[PDB]
């Protein structure tokens, strides 16, 4: 999830925006 | 842009900063 | 525990400390 | 809503928890 | 609530919240 | 002491609590 | 992306998330 | 200037990226 | 160093910064 | 106090200082 | 003052609290 | 640079001013 994709691993901003409402 | 890690309350710092008035959830149980 | 005057982020700040690894959805109006 | 509310006037931890999944 | 690791400005911030006008004391040397 | 309690282990709000004034 | 209202320490956190291993410079007016 | 624009009006995340070296 | 405005917990931020590992105590009024 | 003098006016890091342990 | 480790955005927070008006380049490149 | 010199080694508020402009 969002842990592993941007805390674990490393995302980009566009990334971020997968978890907006 | 560029790729970093962000963790835990700079995570949630990022997530509010680029959805803003979209609001956003946070769930790291997946 | 004490009332809280929480604006921006400082609003995501809070729920991140008060929700932990259940995590939160943030939702503004409009 | 509370995120207007927290700003506008005040607000507490446990009104808060309602927003945890 | 939850139980988590809060370390550093993260601890303070933490205190901040919960105290607030109550006040805290930031004692790392314990 | 509280670096301990919060950071080194894990600990609650409550918990925090004990280092208001 | 949304817009956004940054001022004093949450303009520079802005531009840490944006430019990230860039960095930046952080100029003011007078 | 940014600064200013950002805490005055708004501010863009495509306007803030003109400040990274 | 330079003349602060600081407000909330951007106060508890800056203490933090400058009292390190001796830490500091936080006392609002009323 | 500190705390509201650095928010309703200025404060300096060494009046700051005062407020170590 | 004192001496700690400051990384990421809480450098940033630092430098941005030291330099204020002055604004400061915050280069990780070196 | 100031990343070796504040985050993987220590400096001081007086080293960091020397990254002020
Ligand atoms: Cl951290
Ligand atoms: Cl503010
Ligand atoms: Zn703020
Ligand atoms: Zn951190």
């Amino acid at each position: 999830g969002i842990v592993e994709q941007c805390c674990t691993s490393i995302c980009s901003l566009y990334q971020l925006e997968n978890y907006c409402n | 842009f560029v790729n970093q890690h962000l963790c835990g309350s700079h995570l949630v710092e990022a997530l509010y900063l680029v959805c803003g008035e979209r609001g956003f959830f946070y769930t790291p149980k997946t």
